[PDB]
Parts: structure tokens; C-alpha cells; sequence
């Protein structure tokens, strides 16, 4: 609740701005109606040289102000709110990339960027509909108020009955608007959920024609929305009709006491539309404030985002000028946090050294993936340890890191970017030289001038417009780019053909280089110095 | 203009109920006080019943509009889903997936927000000046305030194209901003692998840059708009004002006649201000739903579905000088001139290297793509001649990188047929593609809900449920597509004996697609795909003795 003024904090002399061509602005339109008086009473008789032509011309100077004013309130109202939305966006977006890898398994990418568009969008559209409104209606209840000459004991009569405007109702109001307004929420993310894994995942939708089938999903989570929604409008409209009814309660009873004092007469009828004003304007204020506080309120899950702390160790420091490469794996044993109690490593020890290949074999769901993510400080150990250089891996820095241990994934993403974009990825500056040698060295030279533009070429959305070899080859090409210290390649020759295996089979001509290869198929690592068979996640 | 209004022509009745509504509620509150409920008892106990009557009206009103506007929003959202559904397969490669979720999520709930809280004001506004202009017929001087209004609604059509054009561009940005989003976090293993959080930050900051640049525009323009309409609006009364004041002196309408006109003229104003404030509004939310119109309005350039549904279909699938380009980069051939057959009962291994075009036929036989200059019959007949589904259900496939869905095991077996299968079948089909061997063994079976895209599956295991979910339709067609990239040697036995040693095997064609060249000895036919050309063809043996690019692929080490 007191977050959101500390992030609107940058947009202070916008909205004192606002504030000051606000007050301006009702000082006008409270100063107008009695000069229009004034130009409407002359009609006892036409003055043409004075009279009439100076009251409409103060009054087309007070209407030129007054307009002038509020032109430039909403403008800026509408730039400040324009920014703050821009500035929660930016916030969240920055925040949820900090969060660890079982963070993005328990939540859903529809449903973020859901969060990310429309409950940004939630917490930002109220104030230029809310602010106005609510300083009129204190302006005007302040003014209306200032009528004490009238009769001495009826504000003091009024405060008194109108002080319990129905508290509990309030509450109970208050409360069933905020959970509908999450629920609503919550059924808006999973919708588009829906949307999102129709739209990414088209080619299998179609080769299965299984279209009608999303689009019924899709309609029934619509009428899901649309039930919440009508949920929430029949209660703001119960509640307002119930409000109307009970308004009449105070003015038929101070409309009784002032006959049944028998201040006069005349004086009774003075301020009954007064009366009816400021009741209607203090209950529009209250309703706007409550509505206020309950729309900021329902927007919790994008602070719960920003204010999550990672399940991550205290970054690293160590940053050497030299590496030996040598990994050690002592008694490590893994269990996924997403799905804890079942182990996926028992106990795992061994070694990897700078001048020898390493191969590691096994069964499908052993566990060699595991190793791997493990080993490139992607998930930390429930027991054992992960040494890289007899210093822990999470002691080193994250930009360093990742630099020198580098792996090729058993199935490679690519991004939409070009071809040298996706080799040069996460580099902060990269020559042409490097990457048409890394290219080369990768044997994806060959192809990339039979594509228009060369390098330039535009790789579609997670490499859809290559082959699958293809792929491949940019991946190891973009593993190649780095110059690695420690190369692990998770199955990276299962798409090549014959040539290209055999012709991407040394990966240690340099000499000072620790490889993991992780294979399935033989006859690819009988030059493997080090065998290593797990078995249920247990070396055998 | 005329489309925003008729995509509400589905609730006529209910709008004309709230019609009749507002005009008796408008009718009600203009003739209030020439009345006033003479005598009928006393007056104040008549003044509560009608504010109670005034309440009641309001919250069926407010009733029938807010339902209406529901199903409205609700029915809009849902058609432009099914129109983005029914277009082409490379219409999806023009477009990204955070571009078009930005398009079906976003626009539409801002177009019907921007109409549900446009049409009632302009309704009840609208009402309220065509009765006030009725009763405020000094006769002579509403000629002139109807000759001097339409000068007053000369500079927003000038102006409202500007609103548009800013309009689109923003949503532009938004959908641009979001697929890089998106692109972020359905690859967050990736990224962290190469420390690259930064950039996709950066990235994201592009896009908001632009943003913020069109908002200081939007806000500008704001204040101009509201500034011109209120000096308008001022020209308004002061020119009827001096008029008035001018008729008075010399003679015409006595001034006693004049003041009841000037009461009606600030309030005939106030409602011509706020029809005034609404225009560029509506303009704007024209601007906020090019794309979604654009796509209702788009016809796809794919073919329509036939309605042939025979009976009894046997796996014969010829090829006849069939030729593609992928239209996405034309007029470069991915296939040249391709003639084969596929007879049931009957393996066919497509060879060749990387880049050759064998998953390019593989999509070709799924209809994802129409032949550029050939002809490729199933059972002498084309592709487009059978229904969607009868069709997809016939010819089936694996896939070369196989995806899964969000959902449990056993609906990602069973994803898009009609009729719901046995839990008995989808246990055979895991058993016969080799997946009974885990599923059994989780904790949930296969009720056990996986992820978005089956992170919580290793790769072979993986694979396995994609054979099942191609297994359990009985495909007379069968396609594989590096099916054995994945799986170990225990589970290769399976694949092998599914191919050539099943009881099934006569009722299906299958075409196999792999660099394992130990699944193609076995094969009835192979070809050889070079350069989208089939180099060579015939048995394993009548291959090997002519020597040629498959026995020097076999001959490699
Ligand atoms: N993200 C995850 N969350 C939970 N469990 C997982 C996750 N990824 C893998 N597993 C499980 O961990 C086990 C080992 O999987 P892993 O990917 O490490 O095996 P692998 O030996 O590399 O497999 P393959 O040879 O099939 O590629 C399996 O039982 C798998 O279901
Ligand atoms: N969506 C696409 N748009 C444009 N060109 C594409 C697209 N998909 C593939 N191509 C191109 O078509 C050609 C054939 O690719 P294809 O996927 O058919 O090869 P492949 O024989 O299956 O390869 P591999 O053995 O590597 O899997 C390649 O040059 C590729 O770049
Ligand atoms: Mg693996
Ligand atoms: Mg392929």
C-alpha cells in the first residue's frame, strides 16, 4: 500500500503540477455560475454600452482560465500514469529473471506475461478516473459544509447521524470486491494460458487436427471470465441501490425534526438541495476512496513478484586470470525441488582433468543431464560438493563462469535474432573474424552462404526456419565462439549425418581442454579416456 | 466505424430494451418539475418514492448494460481466437506467438472496455440534447444554433486520423515488447547458461523506450483536444448570448421570452461538449483494433477441408513430380522432381544428408503445405479431398523434435481424437512404444501432470510418449521422424520389432526418416535425398553392390 508512492516517487513535480491546475480549475468552475447569474439577471432591461458585454466578457476570461487548467491537469495526469505503468513494467520484468529454475516450473508462461500486461495495466487506469472526483467532492463537501449561518445545531445534528454510514456494510463490500477482483485475475491468466500454448505448439495442433478442441478450451475459460465479471457488476449495483435507499433515512428525519421544533419556514426549504448534495458527495467520496483502496489492493501478486527473494547462494566473487579446469564431483547427491523426496543422484564421485575425454553412459532417466545441470551452477546439491579448481562452483562469478564452463543442451534454442547473433549470444563484444572461425570450426560455414544475407540472415522463432542439423552445428558453433575451459556436450551429434560425426570427433586437438561428452549410441567413445556408466543414479 | 458498431449486432433486443429505458428515464427526468405530483397525497413521503422509483430504474439499467457488454466481450474474444485458428501454416511464421497472444489477449479487451464506456454516455447524452433541443423551440434562434453547430465538429475530422495513427503504432510496441518477453522465459535454462539476464533486460527497455516516446504525444494531444472543445463550447453560448442580448433591444422576442431559452442553451451545450469529448475516443479505439479486424477479415491461402470420409482407407500414397519452395523464401526449390510410392504392408527409409529435404516431405504428407508443382495422392485422391480430422486420424507422425502439452499423461497419449479411448488402449499403446516402463513407476501413474513443453521429461522418455500419442490411433500412415534420436538401445528393440516383426504391420505404410543406418537394412525401399533429388533407389543389397553415396555413407570409417 506504501510501495506504490515510493515507485511514483520520480513523478512528483507532475503531479503537484496536476494538483496545482486541479485547484485552479475548481476555483473556476465554483467562480462561474455566479457570474452567469449575474449575465442571466439583467434581463429588467438592456444596458448596451456597460453591464452586459463586461459580465460576459469576465466570464469568458473565467472560462478561458478554467479550461486552460484543466486541459493541462489531465494532460498530465495522463503522461504520469502513462510512465508509471511503463516504470512497474520495466521493475517486474528485471525482477523475475533473478528467480531460480524451480521458480519457472511452478508457474506457467502465459500466465506471466498475462500477469505482466494486464495487472500492470490494473494498478495504473484508476487515478485519472478517481483523483478528480474525489478532490471535487472534498472541495464541494468543504464548501457546503461552510453554509454553518443557516441554523446553528443541524451540521452538529448531522455529523452525528451521518457518522455511521453503514461501517460493516462497508467492510463486507470491501472485502467481496477485492477477492472477485483476484479471482478475476486469476481466471484472466489462465485464459490466456490457453492462448498460449495453442498458438506456440501450432504445427502438432495441426498435424493432430486438433484445432476445435483449443478453441472449445478457450470458450469455456471465457465464460468463466464472463461469470466473474458479471458476479462483480451485480454486486457493485446491489451495493449502490442499497446506498440510494438508506440516503433517505437521515433526510426524512431532518426533514421531520424542523417541523417538529414548532428557523422558520423559509430557512427550512433553504437547504434541503444542500442537503441532498452534500450527502450524495460525501457518499461518492467514501465509495471512491474504498474502490481506491481495493483496486490497489488487488494487484498483491505483482508486489509478491518484485519482493521474491531467489532460492539461490550469495554470488560468487572469484574471478581468476588462470584456470586449470580440473572437476571434482565428491558425494553428490541430488533430489529436483519441484519434486523433492525422490533422489535422482546417490552419491556420485569423480573426477574430470584438462588433458583427457570424459564419456558418460547410461539409460534413459539416469541422471546424465542432471550431472550436467549440476555441473554448469544451474541447481545446487543436497549433499557433497561441486569443485571447480578446488574452489566451490557457486564461489565464482556468474558472468566469469559461464564464460569458461560451457555446454551444448540436448536439445539446442536458438532465438530470433540472426546467425551471428545466436554464435555471439550473451557476448558482450565479438569480432567478425571470431565468429566466421567459430562457424568454420563448427562446420556450419558451408550452409550459411547458401542462405540470403549470410550471416545477416534472419533465424526464425527458436530456430524454425533451419534443420534440425543445422541447429545443431549454430550450437556448437555458439559453444565454440567462447573459447571454453570446460565443454560439456549433452548429446550433440544426434541430429548430423554420418560425415559430420565423424568429422566433429577429437574436440581435444588443442590439448588444454576438459570434455564431458554424454552419448547414448557406441562406436563414438572408444577414444573416451575416462568411461563412466550410472546406472538409477549410482556409478557403477 | 461501421465495424465497431456491428460487432455488437448479437444482443439487438437487449440494447433496445436499455434504449426504451434510458429514453423513459430521460423523459422522466425532463418533466419532472411542470407537474410535480399535484395533490394525490404528504408531498415529502411523494418525494421518497420517487427517488425510490429513481434507484430502482437505475440498477436495471445498470443491469442490462453490464450484462450485455459481458457477452459482447466475451463473444469478440472468442471469435478473433477462432479466426486466428483457420489461417495457413507460414501465416504463423510472419507472425510471432507474443504478437498474436498481444492481438487476441489485449486489443479486444480494450476495444470492449473503450465501447462499453463509450456507448451508454453517447446513448444517455445524446438523448438528453435531442429532448432539450425539443423543448427549447425562441423559435427562430434554433436555426441558428443548428446552422452554427456542424462549424464546431470541422476540426476533429481534420484532427482524428492523427488519433489513429499514433493508436496502432502503440499497440505495435506493446506486442513487440511482449514476444521479447515471452522469448525470455520459455528459455530461462538458456539464458542462465550463458549469463545473458541483461540482455534480455536491455531488450525488453527497447521496447519501452518507444512506448514512452508515443505517450508524450498521446498526452499532448489529450490537452489540445480538450482545450479546443471547451473554447468551442464557450463560442457557443457567448454567440447566442450577444444575439439574444441585440434581439432584445430591438425589439423581436420580448427579454421575458428570451431568459427560459438561455437555461435550455447551457444545458443544449453541455451535452453537445460531451458528444463533442467522445469523437476522438472513438477514433482511437479504432486505431486500438486494426490487427484483430484485420485478421476476422483475412482469408487464409490455404484450402478448405473436403467431406470425404470412406470407410475402409489402405496406405497407398503416391508422389508425382512433386516440387516445393516454402513461400516464405520462394523461388529457390527445397524439392525437385520427387516420384515414389508408399504400399501398405511395406517399409520405406528416406536417406541423405543434412538439409536434403526429408522433414520438408514429412510436412508435405501432413497437408502443412500445398505441392508447388506436383501431385500427391492417398488412395488416388488429393490431400484437401478428405475431412481435417478423418484425415489426420489416418495419417499419423512422430516428429523430429517431438513437443507435449500441459497436461497429464494420459490426454498427451490421447490429444485430439473425438472419441475418448480406454484407459486399456492408451496402456497398450505405452507398452507397444516402450513408456509402460516409467509411467508405471511414478508416483501418480498416468494421472501425473507434466509442464509447459514436459520439462519434468528427460528426452528419450519423451520420445516414448510421443510414439504412444502416434500409436494409439491406428494410423494406417505412418511417419517417423529421427524417432530413435533419443533412446537408448533397450528402447531401439521396441522401434524395431513395432517395424518389422508387429502383428500390425500389414495394416499400415510406414515412412522412416533416420541417421541410424541399422533400422534401414531391414527396410523394403530406401531412397536417397540429395540436394531435394532422389539420387538413388532400391534394396539395401542392390545399393551396396553399385557402390554410389550410399555405400559411401556406409563405408564411412
Ligand atoms: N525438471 C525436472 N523436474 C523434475 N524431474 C525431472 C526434471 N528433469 C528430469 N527429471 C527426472 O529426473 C530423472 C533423470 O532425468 P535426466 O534428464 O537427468 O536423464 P538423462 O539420463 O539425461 O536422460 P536421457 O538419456 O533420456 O536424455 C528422470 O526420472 C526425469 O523424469
Ligand atoms: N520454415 C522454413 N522456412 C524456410 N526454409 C525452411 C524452413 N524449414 C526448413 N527450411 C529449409 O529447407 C531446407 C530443408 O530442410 P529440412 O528440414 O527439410 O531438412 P532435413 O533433410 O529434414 O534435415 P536434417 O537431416 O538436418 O533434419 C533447408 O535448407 C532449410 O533451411
Ligand atoms: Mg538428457
Ligand atoms: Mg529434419
Amino acid at each position: 500500500m506504501w510501495r506504490l508512492l515510493k515507485l511514483s516517487r520520480p513523478d512528483l513535480p507532475l503531479l503537484v503540477a496536476a494538483f496545482f491546475f486541479l485547484v485552479l480549475a475548481v476555483l473556476g468552475e465554483t467562480l462561474i455560475p455566479h457570474y452567469s447569474g449575474r449575465v442571466i439577471d439583467i434581463l429588467g432591461g438592456d444596458f448596451d454600452p456597460h453591464a452586459f458585454a463586461s459580465a460576459i466578457f469576465f466570464m469568458c476570461l473565467f472560462s478561458f482560465g478554467s479550461s486552460l487548467s484543466a486541459g493541462c491537469r489531465g494532460g498530465c495526469f495522463t503522461y504520469t500514469m502513462s510512465r508509471i505503468n511503463l516504470r512497474i513494467r520495466e521493475q517486474l520484468f528485471s525482477s523475475l529473471l533473478r528467480q531460480d529454475l524451480g521458480f519457472f516450473q511452478e508457474t506457467k508462461t502465459g500466465e506471466l506475461n498475462s500477469r505482466l500486461s494486464s495487472d500492470t495495466t490494473l494498478m495504473s487506469n484508476w487515478l485519472p478516473l478517481n483523483a478528480n472526483v474525489l478532490l471535487r467532492s472534498l472541495v464541494k463537501v468543504v464548501g457546503l459544509y461552510g453554509f454553518m449561518l443557516s441554523i446553528s445545531p443541524r451540521l452538529t445534528l448531522l455529523s452525528l447521524l451521518h457518522m455511521p454510514f453503514t461501517i460493516a456494510a462497508e467492510k463486507v463490500y470491501n472485502t467481496r470486491h477485492q477477492e472477485v477482483l483476484r479471482e478475476i485475475q486469476d481466471a484472466v491468466a489462465r485464459a490466456g494460458q490457453v492462448v498460449r500454448e495453442a498458438v506456440g505448439g501450432l504445427q502438432t495442433v495441426r498435424s493432430f487436427g486438433a484445432e476445435e478442441h483449443e478453441v472449445c478450451r478457450y470458450k469455456e475459460a471465457l465464460e468463466q471470465c464472463r461469470q466473474l465479471y458479471w458476479r462483480r457488476d451485480l454486486e457493485r449495483a446491489l451495493y449502490l441501490l442499497v446506498r440510494r435507499v438508506l440516503h433517505l433515512g437521515v433526510q426524512m428525519l431532518m426533514l421531520s425534526c424542523g417541523l417538529q421544533q414548532m428557523l422558520t419556514q423559509g430557512s427550512l426549504l433553504s437547504f434541503m438541495i444542500y442537503q441532498e448534495s452534500v450527502g450524495s458527495y460525501v457518499q461518492t467520496l467514501v465509495y471512491i476512496y474504498g474502490d481506491m483502496l481495493s483496486n490497489v489492493g488487488a494487484a498483491e501478486k505483482v508486489f509478491s513478484y518484485m519482493d521474491r527473494q531467489p532460492n539461490l547462494p550469495s554470488p560468487g566473487t572469484l574471478a581468476p586470470t588462470t584456470l586449470q579446469g580440473v572437476v571434482k564431483f565428491q558425494d553428490v547427491s541430488f533430489a529436483y525441488p519441484n519434486r523433492p523426496d525422490r533422489p535422482v543422484l546417490k552419491g556420485l564421485t569423480f573426477t574430470l582433468r584438462p588433458g583427457e575425454v570424459t564419456a558418460l553412459v547410461g539409460p534413459n532417466g539416469s541422471g546424465k543431464s542432471t550431472v550436467a545441470a549440476l555441473l554448469q551452477n544451474l541447481y545446487q546439491p543436497t549433499g557433497g560438493q561441486v569443485l571447480l579448481d578446488e574452489k566451490p562452483i557457486s564461489q565464482y562469478e556468474h558472468c566469469y563462469l559461464h564464460s569458461q564452463v560451457v555446454s551444448v543442451g540436448q536439445e539446442p534454442v536458438l532465438f530470433s535474432g540472426s546467425v551471428r547473433n545466436n554464435i555471439a549470444y550473451g557476448l558482450q563484444s565479438c569480432e567478425d573474424d571470431k565468429v566466421m572461425a567459430a562457424a568454420q570450426a563448427a562446420h556450419a560455414d558451408d550452409f550459411i552462404q547458401e542462405m540470403e544475407h549470410g550471416i545477416y540472415t534472419d533465424v526464425g522463432e527458436k530456430g524454425s526456419q533451419l534443420a534440425a542439423g543445422q541447429k545443431q552445428r549454430l550450437a556448437i558453433a555458439r559453444a565454440l565462439v567462447r573459447d571454453p575451459r570446460v565443454l560439456i556436450l549433452d548429446q550433440a551429434t544426434s541430429a548430423l549425418d554420418v560425415q559430420c560425426e565423424q568429422a566433429l570427433q577429437d574436440w581435444n586437438s588443442r590439448g588444454d581442454r576438459t570434455v564431458l561428452v554424454i552419448a547414448h549410441r557406441l562406436q563414438t567413445v572408444q577414444r573416451a579416456h575416462q568411461i563412466l556408466v550410472l546406472q538409477e543414479g549410482k556409478l557403477q | 466505424v461501421r465495424r465497431l458498431l456491428g460487432c455488437l449486432g448479437s444482443e439487438t433486443r437487449r440494447l433496445s430494451l436499455f434504449l426504451v429505458l434510458v429514453v423513459l428515464s430521460s423523459l422522466g427526468e425532463m418533466a419532472i418539475p411542470f407537474f410535480t405530483g399535484r395533490l394525490t397525497d404528504r408531498n415529502l413521503t411523494l418525494m421518497s418514492i420517487l427517488t425510490i422509483a429513481s434507484a430502482v430504474l437505475e440498477f436495471v439499467g445498470d443491469g442490462i448494460y453490464n450484462n450485455t457488454m459481458g457477452h459482447v466481450h466475451s463473444h469478440l474474444q472468442g471469435e478473433v481466437f477462432g479466426a486466428v485458428l483457420r489461417q495457413e501454416t507460414e501465416f504463423f511464421q510472419q507472425n510471432q506467438t507474443g504478437n498474436i497472444m498481444s492481438r487476441v489477449t489485449e486489443d479486444t479487451s480494450t476495444l470492449s472496455d473503450s465501447l462499453s464506456e463509450n456507448l451508454s454516455l453517447f446513448l444517455w447524452y445524446l438523448v438528453r440534447g435531442l429532448c432539450l433541443l425539443g423543448i427549447m423551440l425562441s423559435v427562430s434562434l434554433t436555426m441558428v444554433t443548428l446552422i452554427t453547430l456542424p462549424l464546431l465538429f470541422l476540426l476533429p475530422k481534420k484532427v482524428g486520423k492523427w488519433y489513429q495513427l499514433l493508436e496502432v503504432q502503440v499497440r505495435e510496441s506493446l506486442a513487440k515488447s511482449s514476444q521479447v518477453a515471452i522469448e525470455a522465459l520459455s528459455a530461462m535454462p538458456t539464458v542462465r547458461s550463458f549469463a545473458n539476464e541483461e540482455g534480455e533486460a536491455q531488450k525488453f527497455r527497447e521496447k519501452l523506450q518507444e512506448i514512452k516516446t508515443l505517450n508524450q504525444k498521446e498526452a499532448v494531444a489529450y490537452a489540445v483536444n480538450s482545450w479546443t472543445t471547451s473554447i468551442s463550447g464557450m463560442l457557443l453560448k457567448v454567440g447566442i448570448l450577444y444575439i439574444g442580448g441585440q434581439l432584445v433591444t430591438s425589439g423581436a422576442v420580448s427579454s421575458g421570452n428570451l431568459v427560459t431559452f438561455v437555461l435550455y442553451q447551457m444545458q443544449f451545450t453541455q451535452a453537445v461538449e460531451v458528444l463533442l469529448s467522445i469523437y476522438p475516443r472513438v477514433q482511437k479505439a479504432v486505431g486500438s483494433s486494426e490487427k484483430i479486424f484485420e485478421y476476422l477479415d483475412r482469408t487464409p491461402r490455404c484450402p478448405p477441408s473436403g467431406l470425404l470420409t470412406p470407410l475402409h482407407l489402405e496406405g497407398l500414397v503416391q508422389f508425382q513430380d512433386v516440387s516445393f519452395a516454402y513461400p516464405n523464401r520462394p523461388d529457390v526449390l527445397v524439392l525437385q522432381g520427387l516420384t515414389f510410392t508408399l504400399r501398405p504392408g511395406e517399409v520405406t527409409a528416406l536417406v541423405g544428408p543434412n538439409g536434403s529435404g526429408k522433414s520438408t516431405v514429412a510436412a508435405l504428407l501432413q497437408n502443412l503445405y500445398q505441392p508447388t508443382g506436383g501431385q500427391l495422392l492417398l488412395d488416388g485422391k488429393p490431400l484437401p479431398q478428405y475431412e481435417h480430422r478423418y484425415l489426420h486420424r489416418q495419417v499419423a507422425a512422430v516428429g523430429q523434435e517431438p513437443q507435449v502439452f500441459g497436461r497429464s499423461l494420459q490426454e498427451n497419449i490421447a490429444y485430439g481424437l473425438t472419441q475418448k479411448p480406454t484407459m486399456e488402449e492408451i496402456t497398450a499403446a505405452a507398452v507397444k512404444s516402450g513408456a509402460h516402463s516409467f509411467i508405471s513407476g511414478l508416483p501418480q501413474g498416468y494421472d501425473t501432470e507434466v509442464d509447459e513443453a514436459g520439462s519434468q521429461l528427460s528426452g528419450g522418455q519423451r520420445q516414448a510418449v510421443a510414439l504412444a500419442r502416434a500409436l494409439i490411433r491406428k494410423p494406417c500412415v505412418l511417419i517417423l521422424d529421427d524417432a530413435t534420436s533419443a533412446l537408448d538401445a533397450n528402447s531401439q528393440l521396441q522401434v524395431e520389432q513395432l517395424l518389422y516383426e508387429s502383428p500390425e504391420r500389414y495394416s499400415r505404410s510406414v515412412l522412416l526418416i533416420t541417421q541410424h543406418l541399422s533400422l534401414v537394412e531391414q527396410a523394403d525401399h530406401i531412397l536417397f535425398l540429395e540436394g531435394g533429388a532422389i539420387r538413388e533407389g532400391g534394396t539395401h543389397q542392390q545399393l551396396m553392390e553399385k557402390k554410389g553415396c550410399y555405400w559411401a555413407m556406409v563405408q564411412a570409417p
